[PDB]
């Protein structure tokens, strides 16, 4: 569509689309190796209840 | 009955009688395989005796 | 609960007019669906399906015995009429 | 002006552009446009699989042709984009004055 | 082993044919490619006694093809593709790389 | 499987080995059925 | 042999085979040459008389 309210029209295109998981088998395992960071430390945090 | 669906319903059932028939030929043709192996494992000791 | 609606794009092509034109609500607990308008409406545009997008079957690949490796190991004769036998031998002269 | 975005803002220009089946991960993907994809309730796959068997011998039971039939449906997740033009911009460009 | 040769069309226009476009709106239902199947559902309606021996249908003369830039590595047997996404579809976004 | 004619063309080939595991327990619509059956017909 | 049950009917195949030993000694050999998995878990469980 087309705004009427000023900063141009900035109206969204969309587009649906479906999918199925094909294949009776597992098709596409995924392997994990690397570590990159640990988002949280090895830290020093006491519960406090 | 001679109706659209009843020449069809035939037609169903015969499908079935030859994916059914077409198994358990080769069923045959696989328990042959299977047959070899209950034998030589009745001969062959292993390789470290 | 309810029948499956009314069908819009069936009746674009009548089989037939009606040759009697009443108010409807006169035989209104006649009927199994039923929508009243007030002359045009929102239900009356938009359509729905559901759509089987094609099987798949597979076949099982047919294993001849001697299409296959281990049937070098092995002799294989026919023999018809096996059920028959009731005692047999290979004599071995060495 | 479209006819101006036929001939230029539909083609002949990347300065970054990727078609998907260019890039390499088509092989995984099977992709068909299916254009009334908004209008459908549910979308079915049927699958059947026709298990064999083997014989056996001797004191067991018995192989039995067995077969498989079974349905899946699709997933929608709805898909966005996000677009600005802006004032004094397209109306100029698209036939407002000039 | 590098520069495949690809597929450059999305595969398929699914498109409501004069089959699909009765069945969709009036029968609320619909079947892909319903042109194939309402012809092998009649054709071995007359002569039957099986064959099966079909996918229940496929021939079109080609797919069409374009060789691309891409890399091929060589694993085990199989020839399988290899790819990293984060120079060409997602440099400077905000989408996070999945 | 839900629909029985439209499985009467294949419209493609399976090409896959899964028993009663995974893709049976995946399913909206399984029906395991031995050879003889009635509601086929 | 179709010779009936209940729900249906029951054709049974039998194919009677023979084979026989063919050489004269140690016509085949077999090896282990890898372990899989250990079944059991390895003891610390008393006989209970």
């Amino acid at each position: 569509a087309r705004h009427e309210t000023g900063g141009g029209v900035n109206f969204t295109l969309t587009q649906p689309r479906g999918n199925v998981d094909l294949g009776v088998g597992y098709t596409a395992v995924a392997a994990t190796g690397t570590v990159r960071n640990p988002v949280t430390d090895m830290g020093n945090l006491p519960q406090n209840f | 009955d001679g109706t659209g669906i009843s020449l069809h319903r035939q037609l169903r059932a015969i499908q079935q009688l030859a994916r059914n028939v077409q198994a358990v030929l080769g069923a045959f043709e696989r328990g042959t395989a299977d047959q070899m192996l209950h034998v030589l494992l009745e001969k062959a000791p292993p390789l470290a005796l | 609960r309810d029948p499956p609606g009314y069908r819009y794009a069936a009746a674009i092509l009548p089989t037939g007019s009606i040759l009697s034109t009443i108010e409807v609500a006169s035989h209104r607990r006649l009927f199994d669906f039923f929508a009243a308008v007030r002359s045009d409406e929102n239900s009356l545009y938009d359509v729905e399906f559901d759509a089987l997008l094609g099987s798949y079957c597979n076949t099982l690949s047919l294993v001849r015995f001697l299409e296959l490796g281990l049937s070098v190991a092995c002799v294989c004769t026919k023999f018809p009429e096996l059920a028959y036998m009731n005692e047999g031998r290979v004599q071995f002269e060495v | 002006d479209v006819e101006f975005d036929a001939l230029l803002g539909s083609y002949c220009n990347t300065l970054s552009l990727v078609r998907f089946l260019e890039l390499g991960l088509s092989v995984a993907c099977v992709c068909t446009k299916f254009p009334e994809l908004a209008y459908m309730n549910e979308g079915r796959v049927q699958f059947e699989v026709h298990q064999p068997l083997i014989a056996r011998d001797g004191p067991h039971p018995v192989e039995q042709p067995v077969h498989n039939y079974m349905t899946k449906v699709i997933d929608r997740r709805a898909l966005n984009a996000a677009f600005s033009l802006a004032t004094e911009a397209i109306a100029l460009l698209t036939g407002e004055a000039l | 082993e590098d520069t495949e040769a690809d597929v450059p069309v999305t595969y398929g226009e699914m498109v409501l044919n004069g089959a699909n476009l009765v069945t969709a709106l009036v029968m609320g239902k619909a079947v892909r490619s319903l042109d194939d199947v309402g012809r092998h559902l009649l054709d071995m309606q007359e002569e039957q006694l099986e064959a099966n021996r079909e996918t229940l249908d496929e021939l079109e003369s080609a797919p069409q093809t374009t060789r691309v830039r891409a890399d091929l590595v060589a694993i085990g047997d199989r020839l399988v593709f290899l790819e990293a996404l984060e120079r060409r579809i997602y440099a400077a976004t905000n989408v996070p790389y999945p």
